[PDB]
RNA sequence: GUUUAUUAAAAACACAGCACUGUGCAAACACGAAAGUGGACGUAUACGGUGUGACGCCUGCCCGGUGCCGGAAGGUUAAU
RNA sequence: GCUUGAGUCUCGUAGAGGGGGGUAGAAUUCCAGGUGUAGCGGUGAAAUGCGUAGAGAUCUGGAGGAAUACCGGUGGCGAAGGCGGCCCCCUGGACGAAGACUGACGCUCAGGUGCGAAAGCGUGGGGAGCAAACAGGAUUAGAUACCCUGGUAGUCCACGCCGUAAACGAUGUCGACUUGGAGGUUGUGCCCUUGAGGCGUGGCUUCCGGAGCUAACGCGUUAAGUCGACCGCCUGGGGAGUA
């Protein structure tokens, strides 16, 4: 969660929010218990996962 | 992985906020993944590892 | 143990009864009774001062050791009882030392239990100690006011305390009422609450069982002339004024403690 | 006055407002500023741009304290929050920490149910 | 007589209270006729997290073979001392002897 | 299920000798000897209705064993339900 | 069940049950120039007041008026 | 009589199978207090709502309830409904390895009995979040809706009832036979284990496909192929799964 740098640093470059808490984790305890559409998003994004 | 005290090998698996690793990155058969997590589980409770980096 | 009896004879129809199979049947401990005689409502000038009241059974009073003053003696629980002048039960107790008392009964307390009085006792139900010594958050019952006086808060069936909070020499507690109070910490107080609570499960069923325990009719208000009660007269049911006490005073509403003396012990009103 | 001269930079990014509390290490408010205070009422105080203006004024109205270092504790998603800190570094403070703090439940309350827009 | 791997955090201000503690909680074992087949004294170690804040607090590894009244009656003095801060009793996995 | 002494008792009391585990009598009173530790269970607990299961599953079991039993052999079925008591 | 002893026994009163409200104990409340006493040797699962009146299905909308409860900013406001 | 069906015993394995008890960490709400100050919240935009009686933000302490991130996977277990922190206790089943034992003890099953999501009902608790009803604000021609702000039953616990679902692989149960490929998961045997290997042999499961079948779509060794046993059900739409 945390960074530091020494006095060579410019840029913010946190790019660990893109790695675990911002994108979809945060934005998916916005809505609604289920228990159905999860095992159907979950059904069709293991069965989009395919060649 | 079958041991919990080894909090070396468990801090291995294991990132840097305190979440446990999926095995789709480690590798780590699914065997040693689950008795893997329930160790890291039991280590949290006893306060050898972090439940996050935010307590 | 709550039973509805069964409808034979109207009367029966409507009767819950609490039974207990662990009271004693049979005649109490005789050298803690004395005689409690009934007044019908009616002060040492012969007139009724409260309403409502006369007849009823017959009843002895038992002197229940609300003090709890034997401080680290144990006693056993000898039996329980049946109290007629209290919602709960009765435990009478055995000290070590041969001497026989009577307590209010805690919840889980049966036959053959040990209690213990006093500041090194063991935090268990039915262990009178001074409330600097007992946990923050833990139900208490039979709690004193002023220390060394005796129990009068939550002595009633069913009802405990919670202490929540022991700011310096006093105790925060929430008090049955809902209402927080401040007491001093050097109060005794029993663990546990007390124990009888499907007391208030029972219906009654008629007229007479009312009769029986020493209540007399309510007569109305709005049922009487004018000249007896606010609420009077009027050709038929006819109301139209602000409820009332029979003595002017508002009834729905309106707030009767005056006090001053005791506003700061009161942490919060109830609601 | 009183002259902390290290504080921490609390920015509190929400879908509809950027909220940025500076303070002390100990955790006691300096001064705040949020960017629907910055005019844009509406559509328009959820915005990087509104958020950078927010995080510009909140580090006007702490020039009495003399702060130079600050960590940063950042909740919540938004369109704030990048350019937040990146105002911080517009403004002569030594960035020091950047820490994201959002809430995140071990499956604890049931989140509300909404939108069928 | 089954096994169990007893772990308990202890205050750090009673931790000269310790091997006391232990002797009689091995007593106990003895009690039973039960044997214990390792014991680490794992030193004031740092907690990961702070609890009652409390930070680093006082380990004892057990791993004790008994009957299960015992443990219970050694769960319950685990309850009620106030000295003794998470304890953590566990599974036979059949009677280990080596260090971590 | 059962202890591996208790079993190792019940085979030795009720086969021709051990290693005869799978004789009739003695399958009829290791379900038995299953069935009544579990009315101790059940008796606590009441709404396990997965072990219950179990639990019916042999009682069916030893009651098809007595019925394959009492076709065969009478006498070994009245000397089997008299030892065990059951049949009420 | 009770009631107009002596023209009214009833659909009236009562009632169990329900609800509202007061009451933290030196309780509210009542009798009492006061002391005191009843409430109660009880303690909120208790006690007082008010309405409705077993049970079953229920009890809708209105807080502008009158009352009560709460608020304290401002206006007005006694003795001094 | 016999062992190739069914079952028992020995040793292990994996598992969110069940019931009871305890505990842990994040987070939401509330309460008390410190800092601090003009907004916060919300939306497509707004307003209702909260806020100088000091909100929101922030830090400390406390209470309480519910759910248990990451692991987490067309992964697992269960007859089905379903079951997800960690630990203990009681307990059910499955599968594998070698050997021993019983000896057809088997399969299906009308009536019968049991279990059976959710909502609901009864009694007694509990009540943080969420939220039918309800109220207000908007939107609109209207808006008894969608959206916003609140919010009660309910959701949670104990015991009893109900007895249903798109209770669905819209596919009854049991058994036998019939080309393949890629995986997953859990056992076990053999070989330089010369490593994250090579060769087999079981259990469960996913995707694609051959013959065959099928109105077609598709199913395809887990069949909707080729057969056998027993059960359940169908007979045009509506009326009506109603009286």
């Amino acid at each position: 969660i945390k960074v530091r740098e020494n006095e060579p640093f410019d840029v913010a470059l946190r790019r660990f929010k893109r790695s675990c808490e911002k994108a979809g984790v945060l934005a998916e305890v916005r809505r609604r218990e289920f228990y159905e559409k999860p095992t159907t998003e979950r059904k069709r994004a293991k069965a989009s996962a395919v060649k | 992985e079958i041991d919990y005290k080894d909090i070396a090998t468990l801090k291995n698996y294991i990132t840097e906020s305190g979440k446990i690793v999926p095995s789709r990155i480690t590798g780590t058969r699914a065997k040693y993944q689950r008795q893997l997590a329930r160790a890291i589980k039991r280590a949290r409770y006893l306060s050898l590892l972090p439940y996050t980096d935010r307590h | 143990a709550v039973v509805k009896c069964k409808p034979t004879s109207p009367g029966r129809r409507h009767v819950v009864k609490v039974v207990n199979p662990e009271l004693h049947k049979g005649k109490p401990f005789a050298p803690l009774l004395e005689k409690n005689s009934k007044s019908g409502g009616r002060n040492n000038n012969g007139r009724i001062t409260t309403r409502h009241i006369g007849g009823g059974h017959k009843q002895a009073y038992r002197i229940v050791d609300f003090k709890r003053n034997k401080d680290g003696i144990p006693a056993v629980v000898e039996r329980l009882e049946y109290d007629p002048n209290r919602s709960a039960n009765i435990a009478l107790v055995l000290y070590k030392d041969g001497e026989r008392r009577y307590i209010l009964a805690p919840k889980g307390l049966k036959a053959g239990d040990q209690i213990q009085s006093g500041v090194d006792a063991a935090i268990k139900p039915g262990n009178t100690l001074p409330m600097r010594n007992i946990p923050v958050g833990s139900t208490v019952h039979n709690v004193e006011m002023k220390p060394g006086k005796g129990g009068q808060l939550a002595r009633s069936a069913g009802t405990y305390v919670q202490i929540v909070a022991r700011d310096g020499a006093y105790v925060t507690l929430r008090l049955r009422s809902g209402e927080m109070r401040k007491v001093e910490a050097d109060c005794r107080a029993t663990l546990g609450e007390v124990g009888n609570a499907e007391h208030m499960l029972r219906v009654l069923g008629k007229a007479g069982a009312a009769r029986w325990r020493g209540v007399r009719p309510t007569v109305r208000g709005t049922a009487m002339n004018p000249v007896d009660h606010p609420h009077g007269g009027g050709e038929g049911r006819n109301f139209g004024k602000h409820p009332v006490t029979p003595w002017g005073v508002q009834t729905k509403g309106k707030k009767t403690r005056s006090n001053k003396r005791t506003d700061k012990f009161i942490v919060r009103r109830r609601s | 006055r009183k002259q902390v001269s290290d504080g921490v930079a609390h920015i509190h990014a929400s879908f509809n407002n950027t909220i940025v509390t500076i303070t002390d290490r100990q955790g006691n408010a300096l001064g705040w500023a949020t960017a629907g205070g910055s005019g844009f009422r509406g559509s328009r105080k959820s915005t990087p741009f509104a958020a950078q203006v927010a995080a510009e004024r909140c580090a006007d109205a702490v020039k009495e304290y003399g702060i130079k270092n600050l960590e940063v504790m950042v909740k919540g998603p938004g369109p704030g929050r990048e350019s937040t800190i990146r105002a911080l570094n517009a403004a002569g403070f030594r960035i020091t920490n950047i820490t994201d703090v959002t809430p995140i439940p071990h499956n604890g309350c049931r989140p509300p149910k909404k939108r069928r827009v | 007589m089954r096994h169990y791997e007893i772990v308990f955090m202890v205050h750090p201000d009673q931790s000269e209270q310790v091997p006391g503690m232990i002797e009689r909680y091995t007593a106990a074992i003895t009690g039973a006729e039960g044997k214990i087949h390792r014991l680490e004294d794992w030193g004031r170690r740092q907690l990961a997290y702070p609890i009652n804040k409390l930070h680093k607090a006082h380990y004892v590894l057990m791993n004790v073979e008994a009957p299960q009244e015992v443990i219970d009656e050694l769960e319950t003095t685990f309850r009620f001392n106030d000295a003794v801060i998470r304890s953590m009793v566990m599974r036979t996995k059949h009677a280990v002897t080596e260090a971590s | 299920s059962l202890s591996t002494e208790a079993t190792a008792k019940i085979v030795s009391e009720f086969g021709r000798d051990a290693n005869d585990t799978g004789s009739t009598e003695v399958q009829v009173a290791l379900l038995t000897a299953q069935i009544n530790h579990l009315q101790g269970h059940f008796a606590e607990h009441k709404k396990d209705h997965h072990s219950r299961r179990g639990l019916l599953r042999m009682v069916s079991q030893r009651r098809k064993l007595l019925d394959y039993l009492k076709r065969k052999d009478v006498a070994r079925y009245t000397q089997l339900i008299e030892r065990l008591g059951l049949r009420r």
